[PDB]
Formats: C-alpha cells, structure tokens, sequence
DNA sequence: ATGCATGCATGCATGCA
DNA sequence: CATGCATGCATGCATGCAT
C-alpha cells in the first residue's frame, strides 16, 4: 500500500529530470486541441539504468509491481500541466526469440522477433454499459473486467448485463454512449532466416488491443515488447482433470515494431535530419551529380556505365496520372538484360535487392505464373474463398528482380503482360471476382538462345522473345564479353584490387564475420544514396515544360521512320518512355520542371540502348 | 532418515579413480548456474548395495530424498566454498530389455530401454510454488509441490467451497516436454506395424535431442489413466548414441593440447604431401584429383565490401570420365572425412530431396522448410552424382546457390531469401559409354555447355587399356582384399606419414575457423598476368575458325585460381599467400581445365 | 512418415529395402517402376543406405541387403541382333551395380 | 530425310465440401 | 472416407523447321 505510493513518487522525480518525454506530452496534447494523436509515450530503459538500477531492474524482473504506478505517475503529469507506456532499448538476455522462450521466464518483461504468421478479425469489447429508465427518466451504468485487462489479478466480479431496475422499472440500451475498446489476437514464429532447417518452428501468441490492434499485417518481420504471463488453472482446481496438461501462455504486448528485411513485404524508411536534408540539397547542385550517384552503384563491378544509369533512373522513378474520368497512366520504368555468361548480371540484380526499399526476388522455373499474379484461391477459417497476395502485389510501390527470365514458360509470361502495362490483377475464377494493385516494376536478366551472342544473325535470331512482351520493357541492354587484350588488364587489376581488402578493425589473416541485416523501420557511402533517394522520391513531382514537349516529339518522329535495325520494336508506348526518363532525370537533380537537359539525356540514353 | 545419511555420505566421499568426482562436479554446476548432478548407477553397486537395491526398487519413493540430499550438500558447498530442488540425472551401462518385451513384471521399476525419436512436442508449464488467496475474506497462503488448491477455507463466516483464487503474479513453474520412442525400423516384424511408446522429461532434460536421432534411455516404467490403463515412460536421463552433423551443433572449443599439436603439424615441412597422401590410400594413382579435392576442403577467403556485395570463397569440382574410374569412391570418401557433408544424386535421394522444399506444416498448416541437401549442409561439402541427370528447377536453383551462395523462395504467402553457402563436387559420366577423341568435350555431355563456365576446376579422367597398369591394379585390389593392405599397411604410415580421419577433420574445422589468407601484391601480378596470357590464345583459335571452344575462359576463371592460391596457404596457417603459392595455383589450373580446352578442334589448336 | 490406421499414431516406415537388412529384397515386374522406385533403389544398391527428410525427421537407415530382380524385355521378345543395354528400359547406373 | 525443340493437349495431383 | 467438381502442375506427343 505504500510501496505503489513511493513507486509514483520515483517515477514522478525520474520525469522531471529528464525533460524530453515532458516535451512529448504537450505535443500529444497541443494537437489534439483541433485524426486524434494516441495518448501512448514511449520511454528509453537506458535512461532509466542511468538514473534508477533498482526501479530498472524492477520493470524488467517485476513488471506487475512497478508499471501501473509509472502509469499513474504519467497521468498525473499530464492532468498537471489514462497515458499508457511502452518501452525501447536494450534488454539483456530478455530480448530472445519464440525458440528460447521458457517457464524460466514468466511473469517479465520481454522483446520477442519473428513473423507474423496469423492475424485475426479486429472485434470491439464492451467496458461500460449505459441504460435508460424510462419511468424515472434516469440513467444508469455497469462496468466490466477480464484477466488480460490489468497486469495484476483481480478477484472474478460476476459479470451480468442488466436487465431490471432497483425499483423494477425496465431498461432499454443506449449502444451510443457506451464504451468499446477494439480487440486482435495475433501469432508470432521464429523467422525461416533463424531457425534450424529440418525441424518444426516454434510458435507464440500475441494479445493487442486500443491503439495497437492493427500495425502488422501475416508474413511480415515483426518485433513485440510486452509482458509474459500465465492465465487459467491448468486443471489444479479440479478434483481430477488431467495430468499431462499445464497452464495457458501468452504476451500481453504493449510495443510492435515492424522489421524490414530481403525480400519481405515491409519496406525500409530512415529519420532524415537537418544536417541529412542540408546535405543533400548541397550535393544536389554540382553539375556531374548524375555521375556521381551513377558511379556509386555497384562500384566493385567495372564498366556497365549505361546500365548503371538506367538503374538509377529506375530507383528514381516518373510521375503517374490519375485523370477525371478514371483513366490511369503508367509512370513506372523496366529493364532488361540479355547477355553472355559471367557478365555481372546476377551481381547486379542482387544489388538491386539489397539497396532497394522494397523489393522481391524470383527466378525463372522457380516460381509459377499464379505465384506471380496472387492467383491464390484459398479458403479461411471463417469460409471465404479469399485471394493470397503474391510477390507483384507484396511488391507493389517496389520492384521485383527476375534472373533466368528466358526460362520462364509462355504459360507463365502471359500473366505478367496484364501487370506490366494496366498495373492491376483481375482474378476471376469459380465463386471470386476481384482485382488487386501490382503498381511495381520490373528488372530482369536473360542470355540468348545459342549461349552467347552470334553477332551474324539478326537480333530476333537470339533474343527469341515476342514483340508484345519485348514492347512492354523500357529499356533492353544487350551485353557481349568480348575478348581484348588492353580491356583483359584493366579488368583483372580491377577484380584482384577488390579480393585484397580488409575491413577496418580486422587484423591481416582474421576472418571475416558474417550477420543478418534486420533494421528498424518507421563516391558516396549506401546510406547517403538511401537518404538521397527518400528525399526525391517522397517531396518532388516535377512538370512537363514546352522544351521538352519539343525535344521528344521530334526524337519519336524520327525514331519511327528510320532505316536502321533495332533490338526491338518502337510503339506508341516508347513516347510514353521518353516521357518517363525525362521525368526521373527532374527527379534527380530535385526541380520541379523537366528542362530541356532532361530530355537530351533521354534521348541519348534510349538511342544508345537501341542502336 | 538412514537413506538420506546415507546418500550424503555417498556424494561427500566415493573418491574412485583416486580422485573425488561428485564433490568436484557440484562445485562446478553450483557455478555454470546447472542445478543438476549425474551419477553412475554402477559406482553405487560398490559403495553400498543396500541403497542401490532400495533404489532399483521403489524409485517413486527414493528419488526425492536423493535430490533432498543433493540440496543440503550443495548448501555445504555453498557456505564452504534460496536455489531450487537439486534435479538428478542417472545413467547407467547395463543390460537393455527389448520394447517388446515390457510386460506386467516390469511396472513402477527402472528399466533401460533403445531406440529412435520422431517427434518431440512443445515445453508445457508446471507450477512448482503456487500462491493462493480466499475470494470472501482474502487469506493469503502457499503450496509447494496430483495437489489440488484448498477445497475448504483454511482461515478457521462462512465462505464457502472452493473459494481460492490463483495469484498468478508470484508464482513458480517449470519446464516440461513430451517425446515418442519408436523401435529400429530394421528388426521390425516381417510386416507388422512397429510398436512405440511415450516419455515425459522435465526441467534439465528437455530440449536435449531432436526427432530421428538413435538413443538409450533410463526411465521408469509407469502407468496412466474395462481395466485398462496406459503405460509410459517416465525420463530419469538421456544418452545420445547415433546423430547427424550440421552447423548448430558444431563445436568451436579447442582443447589447449590439441592447439599445440595442431600448431606443431602446421610446421611440418612436408605437410602438403601428408593431405595428399591420407585421401582415400586405397585407390591407385589419381595423385591430381586428391591435390584438387585438399583444396576443396580447405576454400578460399570470403570478402564483404561496403557497398554490400558479396564475394565467394568456395571451390566446385567435376569430374567427367569413362565407367569403373573410382570417381564415385571418392565422394564417399569425401563425405566421410568432412565436418558437414551430404551425398546425393541429381534427382534427390530417397524421400529427400536436393534443395529447398517449403511444405505446410503437419497440424499448424503454416509455411516451414521441409529441408533440402543444398541447406543442410549449409557451411559444409555436398557431393552430387549423375550430375547430367536432373530436372530443371533442381539446375536453375543450383546455378543460385553456386555463385550467390543463397536459394530465394517466393511462394504464395512466403517469400525468403535463405542460406546455402556449400562446396559442390560433382561426377559425371560421358554419353555413348566412353569419352571419344574425335568429338570434342562439349559434345560428350548431356547438358548445356554453359554449365562448364560454373565450376573452378574440371577433370576428364580417361581408362586408357594397357598391358602393364591392368596388372598394377589387379595386384593392388587384390592386396586390400587379401588384408595385407588393410589396417596393417596405413598404421605402419601414420608415423609421420599419414593422418588419421577425425584428426584430420578436426584440423579442416581448426583452419577453417582461425585463418584467413589475403595475397600479396607480388602475386597479384603473377596472377593478373597468366589470364592476360591464357585468353589471347584462346582469340587467336577462336579467329581462326568458325566455331567456338566448347571450354570457355570466362572472368569466373581468373577467381577461381585466386581462390586456389587461398587455399593452398590455408593448410599452414599462413596469413599471406606468396607466389610460391601461386606457382602451384597455376600448375593445378593447367593439368584440369586447360587441359580439357586442350581437346577441343578449336580451343585446342597449335 | 505415415499415419498409424488403430493409434492414431506418426510411424516412420523405411521399405522394403531398410527392412530387409542382413537378408534379400526380391522384386518383381522390375522393368515398370516410377521414378520413386527408381531412385530408391539407385541409392540402396550405390551406397547401402537410405536417407530421409520428412516432417522433422532427418536421419539415415541401413539398407545392407542384397537384391534379386525379374525383367522382361522390351516389346516382349529378346532381339538377339542388339546389345543386352538397348533390350531393357533400365539404365547403365543400375545395370552396372 | 532425320532429329530436335517447342507448343499443345491429355493426365494426374490437390483440394474440397 | 467415397463421390464428383474446379484449380494447377506435369508429361508426353505431334508438328515444324533446320541442317
Ligand atoms: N565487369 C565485371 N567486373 C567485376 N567482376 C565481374 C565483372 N563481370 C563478371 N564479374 C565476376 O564474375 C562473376 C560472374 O557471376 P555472375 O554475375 O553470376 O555472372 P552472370 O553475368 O552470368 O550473371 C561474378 O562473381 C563477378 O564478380
Ligand atoms: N584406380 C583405382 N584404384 C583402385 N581401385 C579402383 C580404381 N578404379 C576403380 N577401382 C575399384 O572400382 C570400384 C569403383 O567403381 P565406381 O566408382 O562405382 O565406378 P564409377 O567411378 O564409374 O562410378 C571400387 O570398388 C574400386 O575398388
Ligand atoms: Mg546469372
Ligand atoms: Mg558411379
Ligand atoms: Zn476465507
């Protein structure tokens, strides 16, 4: 009775040293005096080490006795000048994963990592039942509780809605002015990237509720901080029950943190400051930035200066169009490789995987054309025949790399001509009929018919693909491994400059060590092309301006009526194309008119592509 | 009361071997946090047989005093030099009694027992101090510990039956799991289903093996709820007798005096004819395939740089020849003499499969790896027969997992990008039934010729029929045979002449894990300067005809030899590869792959 | 890894090669198998033993027996005028063993 | 004229209620 | 666990083109 007292004074004096989260709490606040905020603060436990072992060790050994009075404490504050908490740092031997979690363990504080492999349907729970007598003209009101409601335990009340007044006079509901607080159950299991091959996963269960009911969606990397606890009587009450059964467990969580990784659905996002955005607007201005974000990718590979370009160009992106009608205009861009064996091809499609924000991996026989296209008929539990997404439609906003794209049957690269073009994916089959979003783009690698390239016969001889598909791929790069003898030099000085190199910390002879990158969600070094890159994409939509409009009128009306052979054939949709390069060209150098610059250098990158 | 006096007394002082064990042993446990002992049931045959009669019989009864006892010493050692109940492990070596044979006479008895795990459920909690209040008027109580709660008030006003609440915020559990035993599957019935039984662990003893490992139990022998009960096992200890390797329960401990003696052998100025010499002695000749598969047992050096891209350090091997060359031996013996290692054929082996399989889950209906050889072995070797033979995905799966050293899966639902970092070494055999001369390489084989640009070295071994060699072999299967090259002929040459093979597996485990070599720039330029040379050569042919070298020479070959001169100076625990080892490097690249590009019309000329 | 039809019980279940351990296997109709059966037999003959890797279980059974197997050729008669390989569907790695 | 490759059509495996 | 319908994957057969 006088420990929680003592416990509310420790937190109080542990808020007003540390004034941050004080500032935090007139933001909430301020704001919410005309979406309203979420009352939810978030403290930092290493904060709270360097200021109070005890109470810190309390929190993460004895959360039932310690975490209600700094509630109460934030409320107080609050009411000052009810607030929930949740927690972020580091956790010790606490943070484990479903694998390692045992009975060692209950009734603590612990962070849990893994996928989202089950969600369920959000439902509302009843906290507060209004009634109005009619012959008193009064109002009335009961309240409710559950275990999973409070950390501590309270004896059972018998709930029972009612139905008659004291004075017998009949109610009737007022479902307006009561309370309901919303309700998910999810499941969490140990990731595929972790868990031992051969052998049955582990699984736990999350409970969410309020503001913390909907933030992760199934398959995704998740993170959960919450409390490990125990509920029922596994058969102790009875006489004679069983004795092969034990207690109930699950995580009453109170912080979930979305992780990104490869090839998964949720896509990466950093914090840009002040000295980042001051950064990027001083880079932007020298006169060979083009060149610079160009060379920087993927510099471990010599050469392939083009393909480097469009690569950048790609990640950058166009603008789209949404016209009043409700007609739609592609703004994405496409790639497409064709070329001899061991010309960098895979190294390149795997940069892409690992510095996009968002993208997924596939290749050719591997997977189907209906794992493509989500064509993923199943049936719930609820019985609902539903659609499962797929890797375009997880990759929507992203992009999906294809390596061994000639492998691929007709069968399955007719899915794709739909996704391309209309980016959407109409399903109908026997007792479903919908159509979902797969606004993503395409990179993709192939070689020719005959092994290598043969120079001799006519492009259509070796790249062997139809003219339909061929139109719908922005740009196609045909790359042939020559032998020289001057080109021979540079290239092998350049590859054994790359084999002797040593990270720094490391001792001559010491190997190297190896980790999995998850990362928490929300020359120039990777991270600043990162940053670079949310900046433009995410605060710049540039315009079409007159010049340009002349510039690529007049390069389509001659690309159309030439004598020359290309690698592919030349449509309407290539006007389309320059219009899009033009665009992501604006993009890079952060304006908001496509200039006549922009337009040169579409020209000269689509010429160079074809002829 | 004298039981309990006299177990103490027996953990206080055996002192066998002239040495006191169980004394030692608790000091340590009561240090790592292991709150556990393991005895011998054979050393209390000695001490006293009263107690091991009193024991063997009426288990139920005894164990809790021993664990009793185990704390009150523990309490000695503590103060001399607030925990739990000491928990006992009991092994024992004595005579087994077939699963078929239990039967009435052994119930409520320890019984040892053999067999294979299949399945092994999730831990389950047991409350071990439960802290109970009264609803009506809030008396506070405990229990220690089948118990129930208080069916009556225990504060003598009137509250009633059943009135207690669990208060679950101080309470006390522990750990429990469920295991199926399941008899050999090779002495069954001849077409009876096989019987199996259940086991219950807790505590220390759970999570300690996995379904399809071989193991020895001891347990006791008990029984659950017209007439008829349950039986099962109850676990008192575990001893694993037959497992698989793999990358979770590898040991990276070395003991110091294996330290020296590794460090001793590293110096040994003729250690690079020793490997050799300790591949397979019992097959004749074949001196450069046994120089190729040392340096693909050591690999190269992996590099990361900061923009991300990986670099690989592995060596693939093929081999291509003629019928009865032993190039099917040398992967058994391949697979025998590595840390991890698996053996299959192109289309998979028998219910197994040859790369990643992502099937549902038996009652969870969720997505998990099935598994596949090419994860497995994940940071070991696998070895692949009939390489020409396979389906289509298997290829275009294994081309991933050669170079970019992982296998991605985008499936309905799942989509990851896994981990199959392995060595591949793979036989082939020519079609027709032998290697012809007059058709070039790339026409004797079943596949693309693409697939030849893969790997780092290829061999084409060749029977060539002659007069003399066919009575060398024969004398020399004949001997193994004979005996007189069995284990009469090596153990005359492991004196300094050869190894053994988990001494030499555990020096490939030792330099794997400590070194790393990285060139010299004198080197660099010994090596940049041969593949200037190597394709100039092969221009100059290629001009001159109209068809292509059915071998090519691609980038892939110029890090492939970097990856050899890596290899070579890993054996010695050097930490920086000289040209000395660059001149073997090339020396190995000539008598394989060149030397196949020497038998093509075209590659081949001049 | 089948279901038991009276237990309701998991039973890891090696064939008839992993049960005829130390004895003789003796196969009928060997000329009509799938590629099950082929690959099974293909790895008991090559190395005497059988792996497997299903639900959870990964482990490796000895299949040290020998094998006694019937054929007819192909097209029902022998030809004379051609090779016993080109008489028979099977393949060399099998009829090598 | 023969052989190989590609596309199509027939079969089976799954999944279901 | 048998019956019968709809999805999706796999295989074998036929036809056309090239050498
Ligand atoms: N231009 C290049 N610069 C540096 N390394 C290269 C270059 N071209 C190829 N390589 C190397 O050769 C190897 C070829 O592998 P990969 O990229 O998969 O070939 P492919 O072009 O068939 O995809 C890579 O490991 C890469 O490091
Ligand atoms: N060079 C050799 N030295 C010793 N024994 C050999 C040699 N070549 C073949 N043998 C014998 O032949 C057998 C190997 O045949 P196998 O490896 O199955 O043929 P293949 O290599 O075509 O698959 C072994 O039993 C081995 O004793
Ligand atoms: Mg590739
Ligand atoms: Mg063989
Ligand atoms: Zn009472």
């Amino acid at each position: 009775d006088a420990v929680f007292g003592d416990r509310v004074r420790r937190f109080q004096e542990f808020l007003d040293t540390f004034t941050s989260y004080r500032d935090s709490v007139r933001s909430i606040q301020v704001y919410n005096s005309n979406n309203i905020l979420p009352h939810r603060i978030i403290i930092s436990l290493d904060d709270l080490r360097e200021f109070d072992r005890s109470f810190w060790s309390g929190i993460l050994v004895e959360p039932a006795y310690f975490i209600p009075p700094a509630e109460k404490a934030l409320t107080d504050l609050a009411d000052s000048m009810p607030w929930k908490l949740s927690f972020k740092g580091s956790f010790g031997a606490h943070a484990l994963s479903p694998r390692t979690l045992t009975a060692q363990h209950l009734n603590k504080l612990v962070s849990v990592e893994g996928i989202v492999t089950k969600t369920s349907l959000v439902r509302p729970k009843l906290i507060r039942s209004v009634h109005y007598a009619a012959k008193t003209g009064r109002f009335h009101y009961r309240d409710y509780t559950d275990a999973t409601t409070t950390l501590t335990t309270r004896i059972p009340t018998p709930a029972i809605y009612p139905t008659e007044d004291t004075e017998g006079n009949k109610l009737t509901t007022e479902y307006g002015y009561s309370t309901f607080i919303d309700h998910q159950r999810i499941t969490v299991q140990e990731m595929p990237e972790m868990a031992p091959a051969g052998q049955l996963p582990r699984s736990i269960d999350v409970i969410l509720d309020d503001d913390l009911v909907d933030k992760t969606k199934p398959g995704d990397r998740v993170n959960v901080v919450g409390v490990f606890k125990s509920l029922g009587a596994g058969g102790m009450n009875q006489s004679n029950s069983n004795t092969l059964i034990g207690f109930k467990t699950l995580i009453l969580g109170n912080t979930v943190y979305p992780l990104h990784a490869r090839s998964t659905g949720v896509a990466a996002r950093q914090m840009l400051t002040d000295f980042d955005i001051r950064n990027i607007n001083k880079l932007s201005k020298k006169k060979d930035i083009f060149d610079i974000l160009s060379q920087s990718l993927a510099p471990s590979i010599y050469g392939h200066d083009h393909i480097k370009k469009a690569i950048l160009l790609m990640l950058m992106g166009g603008v789209e169009k949404n016209l009043e009608n409700g007609s739609h205009l592609r703004g994405d861009i496409n790639i497409l490789m064709v070329g001899d064996p061991s010309t960098a091809k895979s190294q390149l499609l795997r940069f892409v995987l690992n510095t996009a924000s968002l993208a997924i991996a596939t290749t050719g026989r591997g997977s189907s054309g209906v794992g493509l296209t989500a064509a993923v008929t199943t049936d719930r539990e609820t019985g609902e025949r539903r659609l499962e997404a797929g890797a375009m439609v997880l990759a929507d906003r992203g992009v999906v790399c294809i390596d061994e794209f000639d492998k691929m049957t007709d069968v399955d690269r007719v899915a794709i001509h739909e996704v391309m073009e209309q980016q959407t994916v109409t399903i109908a089959k026997a007792g479903i009929h919908t159509t979902l979003n797969a606004r993503c783009s395409v990179i993709a690698a192939a070689n020719p018919v005959f092994g290598q390239y043969d120079v001799n016969r006519d492009p259509h001889q070796n790249i062997a693909l139809p003219d339909s598909l061929l139109s719908r791929f922005d740009l196609l790069f045909v790359v042939t491994d020559d032998i020289n003898e001057i080109r021979d030099r540079s290239i092998s000085e350049h590859v054994l400059r790359t084999h002797r190199y040593l990270p720094p910390g490391y001792l001559e002879g010491e190997p190297v060590r190896e980790r999995l990158n998850l990362s928490l969600a929300v020359l120039v070094t990777i991270p600043f092309l990162r940053k670079y890159v949310q900046y433009a994409k995410e605060r710049v939509i540039p315009q079409l301006t007159q010049e340009a409009i002349n510039v690529i009128v007049k390069n389509y009306t001659d690309l159309r009526n030439d004598d020359n052979t290309k690698k592919s054939p030349i449509t309407a949709r290539t006007l389309e194309t320059l219009i899009r390069l033009a665009t992501a060209h604006a993009k890079v150098r952060l304006s908001k008119t496509v200039n006549k610059v922009d337009a040169k250098v579409a020209a000269n990158l689509l010429r160079f592509a074809l002829l | 009361t004298e039981i309990i006096k006299s177990f103490k007394n027996f953990i206080l002082e055996f002192r066998l071997d002239s040495q006191f064990i169980y004394r030692d042993q608790l000091r340590n446990n009561i240090l790592v946090k292991n709150y556990s002992l393991t005895v011998n049931m054979e050393h209390l045959i000695g001490y006293n047989e009263d107690i091991y009669k009193k024991l063997s019989d009426e288990p139920s009864d005894i164990i809790p005093l021993f664990e009793t006892a185990i704390t009150q010493v523990a309490k000695r050692i503590s103060i001399l030099s607030s925990l739990p109940t000491f928990q006992l492990i009991l092994n024992s070596n004595a005579n087994q009694i077939p699963l078929r044979d239990l039967d009435s006479e052994h119930v409520s008895k320890i019984v040892r027992l053999s067999g294979i795990i299949i399945s092994t459920s999730v831990l389950s909690s047991r409350a071990t101090y439960l802290s109970i209040m009264c609803r009506n008027c809030r008396h506070t109580t405990s229990i220690t510990i089948t118990v129930s709660l208080p069916r009556s008030c225990l504060s003598t006003k009137n509250c009633g039956p059943d009135p207690y609440i669990i208060i679950h915020e101080s309470s006390k559990f522990i750990d429990q799991q469920f295991l199926k035993l399941q008899e050999i599957p090779e002495l069954v019935p001849v077409g009876e289903m096989p019987r199996n039984l259940t086991m219950t662990c807790d505590r220390y003893l759970t999570n300690k093996v996995i379904p399809g490992t071989r193991v020895t139990i001891v347990g006791i022998y008990s029984i659950y709820n017209v007439a008829i009960r349950t039986p099962y096992i109850k676990i008192l200890g575990i001893q694993s007798d037959v497992e698989t390797s793999s990358i979770w329960n590898s040991v990276t401990m070395f003991t110091e005096e294996e330290e020296e003696e590794f460090l001793q052998l590293s110096r040994n100025p003729k250690l690079y004819e020793i490997l050799t010499n300790s591949i397979a002695p019992s097959i004749f000749g074949n001196e450069d395939i046994k120089k190729a598969i040392v340096c693909l047992l050591m690999g190269g050096s992996k590099k990361i740089l900061p923009d991300g891209m990986r670099l690989r350090g592995d060596i693939n091997v093929l081999l291509l020849g003629d019928p009865g060359t032993a190039k099917s031996q040398l992967l058994k013996f391949v697979e025998k003499v590595s840390p991890i290692a698996v053996y299959t054929s192109g289309k998979g082996s028998s219910a197994a499969g040859l790369t990643a399989s992502v099937q549902r889950d038996p009652m969870t209906r969720e997505f998990y790896l099935e598994g596949g050889a090419m994860v497995l072995a994940d940071g070991g070797v696998v070895c692949i027969d009939e390489f020409d033979k396979m389906r289509d995905e298997d290829r275009v799966a294994i081309h991933e997992a050669m170079e970019q050293q992982t296998i991605s899966i985008a499936k309905a639902g799942i989509t990851t990008v896994l981990n199959s970092r392995t060595s591949v070494l793979a036989a082939a055999n020519p079609i027709y039934g032998r290697y012809d001369d007059l058709k070039s390489p790339g026409d004797n084989i079943d596949f693309q010729t693409t697939i030849l640009s893969r790997f780092d070295m290829i061999f084409i071994v060749k029977d060539d029929h002659n007069e003399e060699r066919d009575i060398s072999i024969a004398n020399h299967v004949i001997n193994i045979h004979t005996g007189n090259a069995n284990a009469m002929q090596n153990q005359q040459e492991e004196n300094g002449s050869e190894i053994s093979i988990e001494k030499m597996k555990r020096y490939i485990t030792y330099c794997r894990l400590k070194c790393a070599p990285r060139l010299s720039p004198q080197a660099a330029e010994k090596l940049s300067s041969n593949f200037v040379t190597i394709r100039k050569q092969l221009l100059i042919n290629e001009l001159e005809s109209t068809e292509r070298s059915s071998i090519p020479i691609t980038i892939r070959q110029l890090e492939a030899i970097i990856r050899i001169t890596e290899s070579l100076a890993k054996l010695e625990l050097s930490p920086i590869a000289q040209e000395r080892h660059v001149d073997e490097a090339i020396r190995l690249f000539q008598a394989s792959t060149m030397d196949a590009a020497s038998q093509d019309p075209i590659g081949g000329l001049n | 890894v089948r279901k038991d039809p009276i237990t309701k019980e998991w039973t890891l279940e090696g064939g008839a090669l992993v049960l005829a351990d130390k004895g003789v296997c003796l196969i009928d109709e060997f000329d009509k198998m799938n590629d099950q059966d082929r690959t099974s037999i293909h790895e008991a003959m090559e190395q005497q033993s059988i792996s497997i890797s299903k639900a959870g279980i990964v482990t490796t059974l000895q299949a040290r027996c020998s094998i006694i197997a019937a054929a007819n050729p192909n097209g029902g008669r022998y030809n004379s005028t051609l090779p016993l390989a080109q008489n028979v569907s099977l393949t060399e790695p099998i009829l090598s063993r």
